[PDB]
RNA sequence: GAAACUGCGAAUGGCUCAUUAAAUCAGUUAUCGUUUAUUUGAUAGUUUACAUGGUAUAACUGUGGUAAUUCUAGA
């Protein structure tokens, strides 16, 4: 449970999250930078 | 508060370091300490202390402001390697070697100069002389 | 020579045989407290170092790499999501086996593992090989720092890795043969240090396990 | 004097090189070398007074003793060591290669190339002649001495040498409606065409260079370095493709551009 | 040794000292002013006079002259940036026509009284060597400092002075103390 | 790594203007009239060898001379 570790599942959420709304995927990703 | 702005900035593989101009704004204060601008600038750029190095401050006239130059190493073992020793004294990463002054160490050249070969068997000759 | 550079004299600067390097050199990276760039982290490891050798290398091999990719690791979950083709491509700019682009991209391979590293496992034994092959290619152009770089590379992925390596540490072995078993002493001395972390992190029962495989192989170098 | 002299007063330095004259008293003294001493830029006030790479003489020491530096192909350790026309330095580390070639003012400039036009120099043939045991071979501007050569080529030609292995790939005749490249006098850095050659037995030679704004000089035939066919050089050129520019226009084109 | 550094001297005695029409306007042109002696008077004069002969060499030369167009317009340049002459007047016959008193004019003391900051062209002066005027961000202690046209906008009394929103000076604070206490 | 042999440098640098009136020097020529350490590039199958001597010594050990010197004698 080291803190990288955590920034991955809020992020494997978020990705879990993206895929749950939605190429697409990808394109939001570059939208969020 | 004090704020550093680093401009004109090289990267120099062949020294394996940056050089920059440090210009830094200080308002309502004399001036900064190159060790708080080494800590700085250590945090800014993500290096050891150790690896940066600073120099060449010169307050304008009427103050408030303070330019000049600025390096950061890759690594330690790079700033100890290119880093002048006179700096590296300053920082404290090296230590100062003690030697004579330079006209007793010239005057001790020429009298090693006046002798030839080790002098062992003068001085035994001369002990047995007197 | 026997007589080593025990008294060191006082210059600054000395040369060092190739073979000199190689033998003060351990492969050993916890011993090493220099602060660590990517020990400060804002979104992800991978990002934090590639940020900074883009500063430091300006190698032409890099440099093309890092634009093929500078889009896809702005974010966590843009590098999760795109692992595939950032391993390719660190793998493709790998095998070219460019001193000057090495360091930097040795090093991110690494924190790429540190990122996703319970699923770097699927790349894990792609990314071995590739460090075979780079280390093998090494021993014909002498540079000691390359195989600081490599065998760092291959410590830093086994301390991310500990766990699930720990678990099959025969497979983990099996891959390393080649490098335990090499011809040149100083390449198996420094894999022997590198797989020697994984023993150390060992539970007792999974050990006999390795130890009986490692015996049943004994039965060059 | 009692013999050769090794030091070199900064006033006395060429002008070309650019010092500073309150900075010290001496000046860098380039060491023998392929290049003459006034037609030279030594590789320590290229790396620290025209790159900015070293901050002094030391740290460009420094440089040197690594090994980073190349010219030609060849590792050089010597500070003074006399890089001039035609030179290529290679820096590996900083993915960097350049080509010496005088800029309109008459100075060396910094002149980026790709690793490929890095390859190759060109050399004027400064003399062609039978060496021992019948081996014909040519000498060029940088000292060079190159055996075997085409019987074509002859003197103030031009020849296209690789690096790698030091021969001729291909070589230009001295012709009229050939694009060359002035390599000393006031017309210095300029470049043009050949339209006529004046030959005066027991003299110098002088060739008139027409540029491309249709202005017309006459400049001795020793200046004269050819560089290709008109519109298709050998090499790249540096910005201002040896365009002389007035002191007026000059000052309208920077107003603008500022 | 070291190469020369070069100096000159930026005035000149006038051929006739001694004319008394000459010493009444130094008088006027010092009390208007307040120039500290006459030195600064032959300064501008010598300044002027240089300005003067150079238009009039480039008028001598012929017109469309490469030379003449060239120094004739960097010079009409440099004089109306320094705001000695006007836009409107960009022809070397009007730097021809310039007087001393118009360069008095720019000097940055007289600039500072003008607009309003000081009572006196000598206490304009007092204050410019006591740190207390600051053009833009910077702080100037010159009086014979020559004030450009986009200078002319941002003199103001400076941050680190009383007058600009500082700390009071040494004698307000002590006599406050010595009050309080 | 002292000492010494060996190689290189000490002919550069710094100072002064005594002599010097077609001399120096300035500009401009010539070496088809010659030397050139060094740097740079070429260049030598044709000359007991698993490698020859003291035809030799320094430093060093030891014995000494002179009031004295960057003096040196014998072994
Ligand atoms: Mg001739
Ligand atoms: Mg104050
Ligand atoms: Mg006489
Ligand atoms: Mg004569
Ligand atoms: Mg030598
Ligand atoms: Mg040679
Ligand atoms: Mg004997």
């Amino acid at each position: 449970e080291n803190p990288a570790d955590k920034r991955r599942r809020l992020a494997k959420q978020y990705l879990e999250n993206l895929k749950s709304e939605a190429d697409i995927i990808a394109s939001r990703l570059k939208e969020d930078v | 508060a004090v704020t550093i702005r680093t401009r004109k900035v090289i990267s120099n593989p062949l020294l394996a370091r940056k050089q920059f101009v440090v210009d830094v704004l200080h308002p309502n204060r004399a001036n900064v300490s190159k060790d708080e601008l080494r800590e700085k600038l250590a945090e800014v750029y993500k290096a050891e202390k150790d690896a940066v190095s600073v120099f060449g401050f010169r307050t304008q006239f009427g103050g408030g402001k303070s330019v000049g130059f600025g390096l950061v190493y890759n690594s330690v073992a790079e700033a100890k390697k290119f880093e002048p020793t006179y700096r590296l004294v300053r920082y404290g990463l090296a230590e100062k070697v003690e030697k004579a002054s330079r006209q007793q160490r010239k005057q001790k050249k020429n009298r090693d100069k006046k002798i030839f070969g080790t002098g062992k068997r003068l001085a035994k000759k001369v002990a047995r002389r007197n | 020579a026997k007589q080593r550079q025990t008294t060191k004299s006082s210059k600054r600067y000395r040369y060092s045989s190739f073979k000199a390097r190689i033998d003060d050199l351990k492969i050993e990276p916890a011993r090493n407290l220099e602060k660590r760039v990517h020990d400060y982290v804002e979104s992800s490891h991978f990002l934090a170092s590639f940020d900074q050798w883009k500063e430091i290398n300006l190698s032409a091999k890099f440099t093309e790499f890092a634009a093929e990719i500078e889009h896809d690791v702005q974010t966590l979950p843009q590098i999760l999501y795109h692992d595939k083709k950032i391993f390719n491509s660190l793998v493709s700019f790998i095998n070219f086996h460019d001193e000057f682009s090495l360091q930097p991209l040795l090093d991110l391979l690494a924190q790429f593992c540190h990122d996703l590293g319970p699923d770097f496992l699927k790349f894990y034994e792609e990314a071995i090989k590739t460090l075979i092959n780079l280390l093998d290619a090494a021993i014909e152009f002498e540079s000691s720092n390359v195989f600081e770089w490599g065998f760092n590379c291959l410590a830093y992925i086994f301390k991310y890795l500990s766990k699930f390596l720990v678990k099959k540490l025969v497979l983990t072995c099996d891959l390393l043969i080649p490098l335990l078993s090499h011809s040149k002493e100083y390449l198996s001395r420094f894999s022997a240090e590198a797989l020697s972390f994984l023993v150390r992190k060992c539970p007792v029962s999974n050990l006999r396990e390795f130890v009986r495989s490692v015996f049943e192989k004994l039965e060059t170098n | 004097a009692r013999g050769p002299k090794k030091h070199l007063k900064r006033l006395a330095a060429p002008h070309h090189w650019l010092l500073d004259k309150l900075s010290g008293c001496y000046a860098p003294r380039p060491s023998a070398g392929p290049h003459k001493l006034r037609e030279s830029l030594p590789l320590i006030v290229f790396l620290r007074n025209r790159l900015k790479y070293a901050l002094n003489g030391r740290e460009v020491k420094a440089i040197l003793m690594q090994r980073h530096v190349k010219v030609d192909g060849k590792v050089r350790t010597d500070t003074t060591y006399p890089a001039g026309f035609m030179d290529v330095i290679t820096l590996d580390a900083t993915n960097e290669n350049f080509r010496l070639v005088y800029d309109v003012k008459g100075r060396f400039a910094v002149h980026r190339i790709t690793d490929e036009e890095a390859s190759y120099k060109l050399g004027k043939v400064k003399k062609v002649q039978l060496g021992k045991k019948g081996v014909p071979y040519v000498v060029t501007h940088d000292g060079r001495t190159i055996r075997y050569p085409d019987p074509n080529i002859k003197v103030n030609d031009t020849v296209k040498i690789d690096l790698a292995s030091g021969k001729i790939t291909d070589f230009i005749k001295f012709d009229a409606g050939k694009l060359v490249y002035v390599t000393g006098g006031r017309n210095l850095g300029r470049i043009g065409t050949i339209v006529h050659k004046e030959r005066h037995d027991g003299g110098f030679d002088l060739v008139h260079i027409k540029d491309s704004l249709d202005n017309t000089f006459v400049t001795r035939l020793n200046n004269v370095f050819v560089i290709g066919e008109q519109g298709k050089p050998y090499i790249s050129l540096p910005k201002g493709k040896g365009i002389k520019l007035s002191i007026a226009e000059e000052r309208d084109r920077r107003r603008a551009q500022q | 040794p070291r190469a020369p550094r070069t100096y000159s001297k930026t005035y000149s005695t006038p051929k006739r000292p001694y004319e008394s029409s000459r010493l009444d306007a130094e008088l006027k042109l010092a009390g208007e002013f307040g120039l500290k002696n006459k030195k600064e008077i032959y300064r501008i004069s010598f300044q002027l006079s240089k300005i003067r002969r150079a238009a009039r060499d480039l008028l001598t030369r012929d017109e469309k002259d490469p030379k003449r167009l060239f120094e004739g317009n960097a010079l009409i340049r440099r004089l109306v940036r320094v705001g000695v002459l006007s836009e409107d007047k960009k022809k070397l016959d009007y730097v021809l026509a310039l007087k001393v008193e118009d360069f008095l004019e720019r000097r940055l003391q007289t600039q500072v009284y003008k607009l309003g900051l000081a009572k006196s062209v000598h206490h304009a002066r007092v204050l410019i060597t006591q740190r207390h005027i600051a053009v833009g961000k910077q702080i100037v202690n010159i009086p014979s400092f020559m004030v450009r046209l986009d200078s002319e906008k941002h003199i103001d009394f400076a941050p680190t002075s009383p007058f600009g929103g500082a700390r009071p000076g040494r004698v307000a604070r002590r006599n406050a103390a010595r009050k309080a206490e």
